[PDB]
């Protein structure tokens, strides 16, 4: 039992791993199905069909990169559909010829709600599919690991400039401490973007946002947002500049800041607004 | 705001 890719790379008897490079639809939208048909690239055959019958399965299938974070999916195997990423071993396909035949595997991937812009970037790992080979002869249990990579960028249609999320909540370590804030932006057409913060501050510099908490609130402290090592006062335009189909981080970091008194224990909460400026 | 950031913290004793 051996396998081979359409682009040369093969896996001999005993199992092993191989990198597959697939072409993907450069544009796929919500409701539409991105199809990664692997029955045209991964092939397998039986080396001793006169004495041994091979049994092959899609043992496990995992999603990576943009598929894991922007796509919901199912997998086609020998005519039947299963959840993707897989959660159970599929029924077996019989291999009984020396003639290399297609491994009946297809990926059906639909964009999620948060998808937009470059969902799957070029050269990135999109999937890992584990083939499992056995037989009625031996007790051979071989694994053929297939690392599915995208050859090209896959763009989810977007209109204008859209942000990562609308509600981003970040939790701080116990005082004192800091946290990165996962916030991105992508534009359909490359546009010059800026942004400013909004809210209620406690300091003259208008940078330390007040602890809005009204449960067990901690006094003395507040939250201060920083970027590139520099504190960002409220109502202060930070220009990101050229922003296109690739996500551009706002580079925000939540910190504790001192009001001008003495810190007491309790909850801390600040609601900070982000507003984008165009051109 | 286009995005609202909620920042949860806590001070222990
Ligand atoms: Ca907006």
């Amino acid at each position: 039992f051996a396998c081979k890719t359409a682009n040369g790379t093969a896996i001999p008897i005993g199992g092993g791993s191989a990198n597959v490079y697939v072409n993907l639809a450069p544009v796929v939208n919500v409701g539409q199905n991105l199809v990664v048909d692997l029955s045209t690239q991964i092939f397998c055959h039986n080396d001793y069909p006169e004495t041994i019958t091979d049994y092959v399965t899609l043992q496990r299938g995992a999603a990576y990169g943009g598929v894991l974070s922007s796509f919901s999916g199912t997998v086609k195997y020998n005519g039947s559909s299963y959840p993707f990423p897989t959660t159970s071993e599929t029924p077996r396909v019989v291999y009984n010829s020396r003639t290399d035949k297609p491994w009946p595997v297809a990926l059906y991937l639909t964009p999620v709600s948060s998808a937009g812009g470059v969902a799957i970037k070029a050269g990135s790992l999109i999937a890992v599919l584990i083939l499992r080979q056995t037989n009625n002869y031996n007790s051979d249990d071989f694994q053929f690991v297939w690392n599915i990579y995208a050859n090209n960028d896959v763009v989810v249609p977007t209109g204008g400039c859209d942000a990562s999320a609308r509600d981003v909540t970040v939790t701080l370590p116990d005082y004192p401490g800091s946290v990165p804030i996962p916030l991105t932006v992508y534009c359909a057409k490359s546009q010059n973007l800026g942004y400013y913060l909004s809210g209620t501050t406690a300091d003259a510099g208008n940078s330390i946002f007040t602890n809005t908490a009204s449960f067990s609130p901690a006094q003395g402290v507040g939250v201060q947002l920083t970027r590139n090592g520099t504190i960002i006062p409220a109502n202060n335009t930070v220009s990101l500049g050229a922003v296109g189909t690739s996500a551009v981080s706002l580079g925000l970091t939540a910190n504790y800041a001192r009001t001008g008194g003495q810190v007491t224990a309790g909850n801390v909460q600040s609601i900070i607004g982000v507003t984008f400026v165009y051109q | 705001a286009d995005v609202t950031i909620t920042v949860n913290g806590k001070v222990v004793a």
